[PDB]
């Protein structure tokens, strides 16, 4: 089958911008000027949408800053200035041989300011001290970029790993991020420490940030 | 215009078989060949097979052939996908597109919104909502969080409004995660200045429609 690597996995650049993403082929899919590559676009929660096919001709619809160009085994797309509706996956695919085969797909994000993230701990509430169980979550608002790293430490040192990570996609308006870190333990496990905190570790923060209860 | 519809979301317990359709038009269906490709939770494309609708000839992924079966009902202008002997693996949002052709290149031009099939020997079984009470005496600052935890539900997805839908700043709802216990969980947050915390009155609306559970918390 006909290999296809895109890259970089991820882009972040701002409005405005030119972007300019390749895709490479583990082997030819050409012949005579004929090429048989297509790029897609994916908006999450949303079905692809075919960009450009046979390497550079453009689909009703797309605009014109839109660009396919490539040879042989090496083809780029590219954005002369991204728009809003412009940040999204995108992905090439090949129909020289079957299977026909995608690539891993190339993630254009808003790029923006470093922000440091509001970092928060919830101890568990009642009713699920009730039911045997117990979640305590810690929060990561708004921060950029996604990049961060959340420490469970159950009495100092003793850092666990028995916890659920879930990032936020990025805002609609200021571009950024939060996460959340649940660590779950039974009612039991829970009553025999004392001191849960979770350690952040973010650009933004000058210092891995902790919180802390009892 | 032109434009594929999809059957609705499904869920099936592992072992057992899903018949997926790709109804089609605005276009003659017998015209073009139908694609079907597979799409992962968090994972990209995959194609998994054609088939020519007017004399009903398939070419499949070499790695799909024998769990998908593909069909066509010109009568009714619709395609068919079968996949059997499902697995959690076979858990994927499934899409049909119609197929072109130019200079021998075959892109796909028009998709379907995709169906979602999810492999769970789970049960239908309702949401449960622990509150996330803000701070324990940390103020200093300016702003507070505050939060919903909905342990444990199934099927997808869930409703998390706040103050009843007139709340929309700083809510942050975050997407479910699938717990060892094959059970979801999500959260839902709002961030709100300190100030106001022992002025307002702050209730998360919860509505899960498979189980009918409409919970609504004060935090």
């Amino acid at each position: 089958e006909i290999v296809l690597t895109q890259s970089p996995g991820t882009l972040s650049l701002s409005p405005g911008e030119r972007a300019t993403l390749s895709c490479k082929a583990s082997q030819s899919v050409d012949y005579d000027g004929d090429s048989y590559m297509n790029w897609y676009q994916q908006k999450p929660g949303q079905a692809p949408r075919l960009l450009i096919y046979a390497a550079s001709n453009l689909e009703s619809g797309i605009p014109d800053r839109f660009s396919g160009s490539g040879s042989g085994t090496d083809f780029t797309l590219t954005i002369s200035r991204l728009e809003p509706e412009d940040f999204a996956v995108y992905y090439c695919q090949q129909s020289n041989e079957d299977p026909r085969t995608f690539g891993q797909g190339t993630k254009l994000e808003i790029k923006r300011t470093v922000a440091a993230p509001s970092v928060f701990i919830f101890p568990p509430s009642d009713e699920q001290l009730k039911s045997g169980t117990a979640s305590v979550v810690c929060l990561l608002n708004n921060f950029y970029p996604r990049e961060a790293k959340v420490q469970w430490k159950v009495d100092n040192a003793l850092q666990s790993g028995n916890s659920q990570e879930s990032v936020t996609e990025q805002d609609s308006k200021d571009s950024t991020y939060s996460l959340s870190s649940t660590l779950t333990l039974s009612k039991a496990d829970y009553e025999k420490h004392k001191v849960y905190a979770c350690e952040v570790t973010h650009q933004g923060l000058s210092s891995p940030v902790t919180k802390s209860f009892n | 215009q032109v434009q594929l519809v999809q059957s609705g979301a499904e869920v099936k317990k592992p072992g057992a078989s899903v018949k997926v359709s790709c109804k089609a038009s605005g276009y003659t269906f017998t015209s073009y060949w139908m694609q079907w490709v597979k799409q992962a939770p968090g994972q990209g494309l995959e194609w998994m097979g054609e088939i020519d609708p007017s004399d009903s000839y398939t070419n499949y992924n070499q790695k799909f052939k024998g769990k998908a079966t593909l069909t066509v009902d010109t009568s009714t202008s619709t395609a068919y996908m079968e996949l059997s002997s499902l697995r959690s693996e076979d858990t994927a949002v499934y899409y049909c597109a119609r197929n072109r052709d130019y200079s021998n290149n075959w892109y796909f031009d028009v998709w379907g919104e995709g169906t979602l099939v999810t492999v769970s020997s789970a049960s239908t079984k309702g949401p449960s909502v622990f509150p996330l009470a803000p701070s324990s005496k940390s103020t200093s600052g300016g702003t507070a969080a505050l939060g919903c935890l909905v342990k444990d539900y199934f099927p997808e997805p869930v409703t998390v409004s706040w103050n009843s839908g007139a709340l929309t700043s700083g809510v942050h709802t975050f997407p479910a995660v699938l717990q060892s216990s094959g059970l979801y969980s999500l959260s839902s947050v709002v961030t709100v200045p300190s100030s106001s915390l022992g002025t307002q009155t702050y209730i998360c609306n919860v509505n899960h429609k498979p189980s009918n559970t409409k919970v609504d918390k004060k935090v």
